[PDB]
């Protein structure tokens, strides 16, 4: 990496001295060293970059966002100085984009990546990095435009293939997405051994009927992405007990189960009240999990937060659930009514995390046609009874009755999770 | 958001340290 211009070469001694202090670990002593090199040589790109790396390392030690916001600015100052080496320009701005995403300034990291692509229009990897910026902000349209430009120049790039296939699969182009995912994973290129692409390639093959989906599930299990071929969640805490079906006494939430089963009729009546007088509060499933049919949900708690407007439609149920922090505080689960109408088949899928167990309270259950499979066992609901299963295992639902099926979903923390974990885990 | 499934590139939000 050529990082010194002509003027910095004349002061390589003072630069390497302060760089040693940063490498030795005296981050405080190195910051003040580069700070005075900048004060002494205000146009040195390396001394400005060295000040930025010290602020970066210092922000790690102090765990400060304000210090990291200072490094982000110093990384930009290296780009304003004159006669800056091209390799130093890429590293200074790429680190700014990376740290901007760390803080959540996703819109700012996009602008920084756009500048890099405008400065280096031939770097394929920089365009690929810009595509990831769009996928982190939710702009799959512009992400597809980028990875199309990459594949028109470098059509053998696996990184662009798996991301192009991920967008096509997100856009319900299931058949077209498979070749981009299978080839990108097999490219072996850096960044293609991600469990997300194994999960979506096997899911895409399952919907089209290709039995080789489980060969890709087992391969992801061998490389450490999946806990098993059945438990394919990706936001996981290692060590938790894993079994597809649980019993109430096994979970330890016996007080919650009894409150639900003792008072199931009031929960049902408040849900039917929303059905009859506020259909708008039931929103359709929006995760493309349906092959066919109508499936709506009326959410009361999400990510540990209570929807005040929703609890105005089911007040007694919200008051009942208020007594149990094991479900109201589950920031990786929800509490919702789930209505499913005849002719509905939900694709085999997996929940995002293993940190929650999912409870189903039977409210309005038709006598035939309804059944849910988790792993290799199929069970059915019963009115006034609670089913408990680990939705991180592959599960599948059919509804082929002559009337609607209404259940109550209550997510709880995994019982083996420590309270420190329940308070620290990022919400999902 | 990832609720019953996992159809998003990232299911969490970054907020720094
Ligand atoms: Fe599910």
């Amino acid at each position: 990496p050529k990082l010194l211009n002509k003027f910095d070469k004349t002061i390589k001694a003072e630069l390497d001295a302060a760089e040693k202090l940063r490498k030795r670990g005296k981050i405080e002593e190195a910051v003040n060293a580069f700070k005075e090199l900048v004060r002494k040589y205000p146009q040195s790109p390396r001394a400005r970059y060295g000040k930025a790396q010290c602020e970066d390392d210092l922000a790690e030690k102090r765990r400060s966002n304000e210090v990291l916001r200072g490094a982000i600015e110093t990384y930009q100052e290296v780009a304003s100085l004159p006669d800056v080496p091209a390799d130093l320009l890429k590293l200074s701005l790429k680190r700014r984009s990376d740290r901007q995403q760390f803080l959540g300034h996703m819109r700012g990291s996009l602008l920084t990546l756009q500048r890099l692509v405008q400065l280096f229009p031939n770097d394929t990897s920089l365009k690929n990095d810009l595509g990831v910026g769009y996928l982190l902000i939710g702009d799959n349209d512009n992400a597809k435009k980028v990875y199309e430009e990459v594949l028109s120049v470098t059509p053998n790039d696996g990184f662009a293939k798996v991301h192009y296939g991920f967008i096509l699969k997100a856009q319900n182009k299931i058949a077209e997405s498979i070749p981009y995912l299978k080839e990108g994973i097999e490219s072996g290129d850096p960044g293609t051994d991600d469990g997300r692409f194994y999960f979506h390639l096997g899911d895409a093959m399952q919907r089209v009927g290709n039995k080789e989906a489980y060969k890709w599930y087992e391969l992801g299990h061998k490389r450490g992405h999946f806990a098993s071929v059945w438990q394919r969640s990706l936001y996981n805490v290692n060590g938790l007990k894993a079994q597809p079906w649980w019993t109430p006494k096994e979970t330890g939430y016996t007080e919650l189960v009894k409150s639900l089963e003792r008072n199931w009729k009031l929960i049902r009546d408040e849900g039917l009240a929303v059905m009859d007088k506020a259909k708008g509060l039931f929103l359709p499933e929006d995760e493309n999990l349906r092959e066919k049919g109508d499936w709506s949900q009326f959410t009361l708690w999400q990510q540990g937060r209570r929807n005040e407007n929703a609890c105005k439609g089911a007040p007694k149920t919200c008051t009942l659930l208020e007594k149990f922090p094991e479900t109201t505080g589950c920031r990786r689960g929800q509490i919702k009514y789930s209505i499913m109408h005849p002719g509905t088949h939900v694709w085999p899928h997996t929940g995002p995390t293993n940190c929650r167990l999912r409870m189903h309270l039977g409210l309005v259950i038709p006598k035939e046609g309804c059944k849910i499979r988790c792993a290799n066992e199929t069970k059915t609901w019963e009115e006034g009874k609670v089913l408990i299963f680990d939705d991180s295992f592959e599960h599948e639902v059919w509804q082929d009755a002559s009337s609607f099926r209404l259940i109550f979903i209550v997510d709880v923390w995994h019982p083996e999770l420590t309270p420190q974990q329940r308070r620290s885990l990022p919400a999902i | 958001k990832c609720k019953d499934g996992l159809g998003e590139y990232t299911c969490t939000s970054l907020e720094g340290f």
